[PDB]
């Protein structure tokens, strides 16, 4: 050819392989989709400068790289790695501001739902992620560097850069990949007039989340559905010990006031019409006031007429002989 | 195995080994709701695409609740 370089190729930053290249074809034709220092260089012709440099490979993986990719990220779809590399580059321009030691994501490219997701996640004690790459990015985020964690969340959530998205959906999809590092139990008593009574126990993190109610009064109320036998089966919470409680419902317009001494510690708000593009806001209760974190813009109020979606309560201690 | 999906309320014939994505494709087939816009809830848990109905202990005559993805 005309000149030869050697590059190092990785999908995890731990294991690298050497690939010999020339300047007669692009990276994509010789090797595949490659990122150099966070930038896609696949359609460029290799130059003597990049000799010895490292490249992150997003396709054309070898058998060993595919195994390592599964251990690092779990079972992902064929587009996941390229989407994660591209998101990470696109979210590079975002800013994570800190107001009185509270992290918050500035508004940009309709990312307000990510603001509510991140700040809700920052209030969850003792959560840890079971996907190693998701846990590594989490520690980075807790250490002040959120790029990987933001990008990974959007990749696992099938989120698109620039498009608005569902904060509650992404929060629970993220939480489905985590586990609790303490004790939590949730005992549901079920009974049908034909079959009888059976108690059902939920352990760990899933004992701390419920999608369908927004108050602990509705969580503890009696529910009714169809039994396997085909008749009325009932169900009710009879025991609950948690470090906290996340309840998520549809946008529900209520009046939130601090003169009533509310029991929850934080909540997310959906602003606008549900059949239109809405704007998410994260809110916390401090000093007998409502601290609204509108994507890097802080406010304080005593009352707020808003449509809540997620609500976060302190730990639960509950018993009920039903 | 018959289950109910509350949208109205309709009925699906499924297998315990069917994936959530497989269940979502049937809801699309009968209701025209694209799978990525569907949010399926059961026992207060959001069903993730990669897992099966058996993973969530979904049985005969179980009721799944359908929420639409906001914004989108
Ligand atoms: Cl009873
Ligand atoms: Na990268
Ligand atoms: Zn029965």
């Amino acid at each position: 050819q005309q000149l030869t370089i050697e590059v190092l190729v990785t999908v995890d930053g731990v294991n690298f392989r050497t690939v010999v290249l020339n300047n007669k074809n692009t990276y994509r034709s010789q090797l595949g989709c490659v990122f150099f220092n966070g930038a896609d260089i696949s359609d460029t012709i290799p130059d003597e400068k990049q000799n010895g440099h490292s490249l992150y490979l997003a396709d054309n993986l070898t058998a060993d790289e595919t195994k390592a990719l599964k251990e690092l990220y779990g079972p992902v779809d064929p587009t996941f790695l390229h989407r994660f590399y591209s998101l990470k580059a696109a979210v590079h321009g975002w800013k994570m501001v800190v107001c009185d030691k509270v992290r918050s994501l500035k508004l940009s490219d309709n990312n307000c739902y990510l603001n509510a997701v991140i700040m809700t996640l920052d209030l969850l004690k003792d959560i840890k992620f079971v996907i190693p790459a998701l846990q590594h990015a989490f520690m980075k985020h807790k250490g002040g560097d959120s790029t990987d964690f933001i990008a990974l969340i959007m990749a696992y959530g099938n989120c698109t850069f620039g498009a608005p998205d569902d904060a509650s959906r992404l929060l629970h999809t993220v939480l489905a990949k985590a586990e609790l590092c303490c004790s939590a139990r949730m005992v549901w008593r079920e009974w049908c007039n034909v079959c009888g009574i059976k108690d059902v126990v939920l352990q760990g993190l899933k004992a701390c989340c419920y999608v369908g109610v927004q108050t602990v009064e509705d969580l503890r109320a009696r529910m009714t559905y169809v039994c396997q036998c085909g008749g009325e089966r009932h169900r009710q919470l009879v025991e609950h010990t948690t470090p906290w409680l996340l309840l998520s419902g549809t946008p529900n317009e209520k009046l939130v006031t601090t003169s009533t001494a509310p029991d929850f510690v934080a909540f997310n708000v959906f602003q606008g019409i549900e059949t239109a593009v809405g704007h998410y806001v994260h809110a916390r209760l401090k000093g007998g006031l409502i601290l609204k974190f509108d994507s890097g813009t802080v406010s304080k109020t005593s009352d707020w007429k808003c449509k809540v979606t997620d609500v976060l309560f302190p730990g639960q201690k509950y018993s009920s002989d039903c | 195995m018959r289950i109910f999906v509350e949208t109205l309320t309709i009925t699906l014939e499924v297998e315990p080994s069917d994936t959530i994505e497989n269940v979502k494709a049937k809801i699309q087939d009968k209701e025209g709701i694209p799978p990525d816009q569907q949010r399926l809830i059961f026992f207060g848990q959001q069903l993730e695409d990669g897992r099966t109905l058996s993973d969530y202990n979904i049985v005969k005559y179980s009721t799944l609740h359908l929420i639409l993805r906001l914004n989108s």
